[PDB]
Formats: C-alpha cells, structure tokens, sequence
C-alpha cells in the first residue's frame, strides 16, 4: 500500500514527522485528524529508526500516564517496557539521545504511527 | 572577547547549550563547573536572542526557579521576575523550574532531566 509523500514507510507503519511545535494534546488531536496516534512504537527495529531520523530535535510520541496513575499509549492498552522512560512526567518524547517525561505544555515536534492499512 | 569552541555570543555574556539532560540543580551545578551559571534573561535583547537561537525540538533549563514560599518566580541572580519581560505557561507550584522554546516559556519539574543552557562574560 505504502504511504503519502509527506508520510514515511517503515515495515507495518507510517510515520509522520512534525516540522513545527505544539504541545502533547496540541499533537495527539492531529495525528487523529489524519486517523492516526502519536507514534506509538512496539518493536525494537522502529525504535532506531525514530532517535535515529530525530536525533538533536525532541518529537512527542503518544506514550502518557494519567495522574500517577499509569502511562498509557493513545490507542487502548496499559504500557509494557522494554525501554526506560527517565524524566518524571507525564508525557513522553523522542529525542535520538533517548526518550524523557515532560508536562506536555512544551511547544516541541512531534510523531505520528498508524498501522499501513 | 571570547569563549572555546561551540560557544555563541551575544554582547559580553557566553552561552553553552549542553548536550545532555540533567536535573534542574544538576545543571546550574554543571554551569558551575565551567565558570558559568545557568542562564538568567537580563533583559528582551538577550531573550529575543536565545529564543530565535533554538531550533524547534530545542530547549533547555534557566534561572528562573519557583520559590517555594511566596511560591514565585525569582532569578537565580537574585532578583524577582517581571510580567516586563514574559509570563511562564504552566502550574506555579514550588518543585517547579524553568524551560525555554524557541517561541515561549513553560514551566517543568525540576526533578527531571533536560538540556542546560549556560552563561557568563
Ligand atoms: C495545547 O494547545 C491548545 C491550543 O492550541 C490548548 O488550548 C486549547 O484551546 C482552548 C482555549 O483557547 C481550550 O478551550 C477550553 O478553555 C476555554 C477557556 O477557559 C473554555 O471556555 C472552553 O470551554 C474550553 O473548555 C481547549 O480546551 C484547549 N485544548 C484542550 C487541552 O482541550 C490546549 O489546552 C493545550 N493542551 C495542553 C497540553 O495544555
Ligand atoms: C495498542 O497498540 C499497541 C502497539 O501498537 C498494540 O500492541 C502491539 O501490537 C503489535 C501487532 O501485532 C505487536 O507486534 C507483533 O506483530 C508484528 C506483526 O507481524 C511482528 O513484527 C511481531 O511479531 C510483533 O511482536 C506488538 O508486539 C504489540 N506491542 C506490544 C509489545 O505491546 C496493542 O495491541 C494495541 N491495543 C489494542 C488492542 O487496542
């Protein structure tokens, strides 16, 4: 199927690459106006691919934990983890260096992901 | 006038941009230890500078700490900050520090790990 030209296809994914800022909700909202979820990532090929295509520029990516409650992805389902998420917030980032917690106020880039059909 | 090599001036004051992310006091320690101290807005010049000097996906840490008494806004060169100069987006609760993007402040906590921005002449 692949993806649009502004999208990039990567195995059974697209992903999109913000070129300004907006805030976590600011960004969740868009990637939903496209049917999407911020970049959620699941196996361990993506995970190189996004810090890799990212690197100094910090990107949002869905990950978020309600109140102390439990971070959770956009869609449905209670995160796993196979990688830290060092920071102490609330919603996650993507920078190639690693992935950090924040309020989610900042104006920075973010990701989206959505299954290629 | 001068500093080493990845250091931009504006006027007499230097700036490093770290490279790593550490805990609020954690930098301003960092800053230190190169003769330098977090950075302190001294005036719109200087702030209409380090804003346009961050590109998108950048930001870092500053002087600007809450106060956990009066539970305000005060630079760490010992002064109380201005609705002259800007106005943080966020919660105003001690425990809380400061972060700048490229177009605003916001307000984070301190307890957690981002990039440094440094200072001095
Ligand atoms: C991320 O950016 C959003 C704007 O780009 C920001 O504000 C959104 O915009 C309006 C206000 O400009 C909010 O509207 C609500 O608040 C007004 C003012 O009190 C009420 O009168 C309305 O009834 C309404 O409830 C939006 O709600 C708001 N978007 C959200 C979060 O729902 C968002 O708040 C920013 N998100 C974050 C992370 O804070
Ligand atoms: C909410 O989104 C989650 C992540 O998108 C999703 O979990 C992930 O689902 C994929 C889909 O199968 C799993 O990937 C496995 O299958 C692919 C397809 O060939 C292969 O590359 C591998 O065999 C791979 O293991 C992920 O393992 C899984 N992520 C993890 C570890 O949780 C949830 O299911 C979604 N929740 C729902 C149902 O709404």
């Amino acid at each position: 199927v692949a993806c649009s030209g502004d999208w990039l296809g990567v195995r059974d994914k697209c992903f999109y690459f913000s070129d300004d800022t907006r805030n976590w909700t600011a960004s969740k909202i868009f990637c939903s106006l496209q049917k999407a979820e911020l970049a959620q990532i699941d196996t361990q090929e993506d995970m190189e691919f996004l810090k890799r295509y990212a690197g100094t520029d910090m990107h949002w990516i869905g990950l978020s934990r309600k109140q102390g409650d439990s971070w959770k992805w956009t869609n449905g389902t209670t995160f796993n983890g196979w990688f830290e998420i060092i920071g102490n917030g609330s919603f996650a980032f993507l920078s190639a260096d690693g992935v950090h917690s924040s309020r989610g106020f900042i104006d920075i880039k973010w990701i989206c992901s959505k299954p290629k059909y | 006038y001068l500093c080493p090599n990845d250091w931009l001036l504006n006027e007499g004051k230097c700036y490093w941009f770290s490279t790593s992310f550490k805990t609020w006091k954690e930098s301003q320690r960092d800053c230190t230890q190169l003769q330098a101290h977090l950075l302190v807005i001294q005036n719109l010049d200087e702030l209409e500078f380090i804003q346009n000097s961050l590109k998108p996906g950048h930001f870092g840490w500053i002087g600007l700490y809450v106060t956990f008494q009066g539970n305000l806004w005060m630079w760490i060169d010992e002064h109380f900050l201005v609705p002259e100069l800007f106005s943080v987006i966020g919660p105003t609760d001690d425990r809380s520090c400061a972060v700048i993007t490229g177009n605003w402040v916001y307000s984070e906590d301190c307890s957690s790990t981002f990039k440094g921005i440094c200072q001095r002449d």
